């Protein structure tokens, strides 16, 4: 009849899994709390923003980031789980890049942060590969006719970040000022960096 | 596995539930949500009981209606629990007793997997390749939209990894292969029914063959 199976509340199931393993000595002291702290406080799109601001103000670094993203990210010490082989993809006046994991949710965790609910949604996983212009427009980003959209589907171990175009009106800004307008959505590729008015 | 998780190109979904730069809230929206990834890492890195690939495949093995109605992090609670039962570490009885109620798991695998292919080709940037027209009932990191399609190599990785169709089943014969960024024209994948430009899929060597 297509009905859902009976299930205990998800909180009860998740803590049951913890307790079953912990009670057998298989979970080191502090282990899951340590991972929660890493996920919440260390893996962060502020890191990808720092890399973008550096590439925008340092041609040499920009070239390394686009040719050997792993090496560039390692200079900052930001390699990590789900972020060991990095490729940065460059937006240009004729090309807009967008990232997805259509099969699940794969994301460059250490430099983008853990993916948000919308990126893991069936709507984004199904639609952005086939109609990325319409998806971005609905999300609030208009990509003109004149620009190729290229969708990177994260299907193996490459973990991607978008290097967005640097917007007019930011000439001479410091790296801190530039970092501030590079958001998580800019790194995923669904947003373009915005300059206040 | 041609499961419901292979969602790219499915039609009928509505709007993505986000507008750009909207507040996404905290990393975890419930106090249990850090547990699936943390316990997965216990399994992978502290116990050596399973690979990340096995986690992807056990989630793919959720019964299809169950998958479609289950929020993301809960799918990984169910997947990690399932692997711990299948590996002999935990029992479903103890999980249900601790949980105070039903804890249905993913379905058993219907494939033993397959080894890393013995015959493959090293491709170079700019070469045209076709995705092998093959059907794999176990784990595979090839979305169906690119099966049999032709594209161009934009990158060969400088590292190699175990073949998912083997290591996602815990087999000993996953070997190692590089992967290739293969660029497809949108029209190659979806004909006239697309508004995009190109799609780049990151495909293991063993999924590819020379085109024509
Ligand atoms: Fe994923
Ligand atoms: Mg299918
Ligand atoms: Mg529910
Ligand atoms: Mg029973």
């Amino acid at each position: 009849e297509n009905a859902a199976p009976a299930q205990a509340p998800v909180s009860d199931r998740a803590w049951a899994l913890f307790r079953a393993l912990d009670g057998k000595g298989l979970v080191p002291d502090g282990y899951v709390e340590g991972w929660k702290k890493t996920f919440e406080e260390d893996f962060s799109p502020r890191r990808g923003a720092e890399l973008v601001a550096r590439a925008w103000t340092d041609p040499e670094f920009r070239q390394l980031l686009l040719t050997d993203g792993t090496a560039a990210v390692a200079q900052y010490g930001y390699l990590g789980p789900q972020g060991e082989y990095i490729v940065a993809v460059e937006d240009t006046p004729t090309l807009k890049n967008v990232i997805v994991c259509s099969l699940c949710s794969c994301t460059a965790w250490p430099i983008l942060g853990l993916p948000p609910t919308w990126y893991k949604s069936f709507e984004y996983r199904a639609r952005v590969v086939r109609e990325p212009r319409k998806v971005l427009s609905e999300m609030g980003t208009e990509i003109a006719s004149d620009i190729e959209i290229r969708v990177y589907d994260t299907t193996a171990e490459t973990r991607y970040m978008v290097l967005p175009q640097r917007p007019a009106g930011t000439e001479g800004w410091s790296q801190e000022q530039l970092q501030e307008i590079v958001t998580k959505d800019c790194l995923i590729g669904v947003a373009i960096p915005q300059v206040p008015t | 596995m041609d499961g419901v998780h292979d969602l790219a190109g499915v039609q009928g979904f509505g709007k993505v539930p986000h507008t750009v730069n909207a507040d996404i809230g905290p990393t975890f929206h419930a106090e249990w949500e850090h547990l699936p990834y943390s316990l997965m890492f216990a399994g992978v890195a502290e116990l050596g009981a399973f690979s990340v690939d096995e986690v992807r495949y056990v989630v793919e093995r959720m019964e299809p209606r169950h998958y479609m109605m289950t929020p993301f992090y809960e799918r990984y609670v169910i997947g990690v629990a399932t692997l711990m039962v299948e590996k002999g570490i935990l029992t479903q009885d103890e999980l249900e007793s601790l949980a105070g109620g039903p804890f249905p798991l993913s379905r058993p695998s219907e494939s033993e997997g397959r080894p890393a292919p013995v015959e493959t080709t090293t491709f170079e940037v700019g070469q045209r390749v076709r995705v092998r027209d093959e059907y794999v009932p176990g784990h595979i990191r090839m979305p169906a939209y690119c099966r049999g399609r032709v594209g161009t190599i934009s990158h060969r990785t400088t590292e190699k990894w175990p073949f998912p169709d083997a290591i996602g089943h815990g087999r000993n014969d996953a070997g190692e292969e590089p992967t290739y960024h293969v660029k497809f024209a949108a029209e190659e994948l979806f004909g006239s029914d697309t508004d995009g430009g190109s799609v780049v899929v990151d495909l293991f060597e063993g999924y590819l063959e020379p085109a024509a």
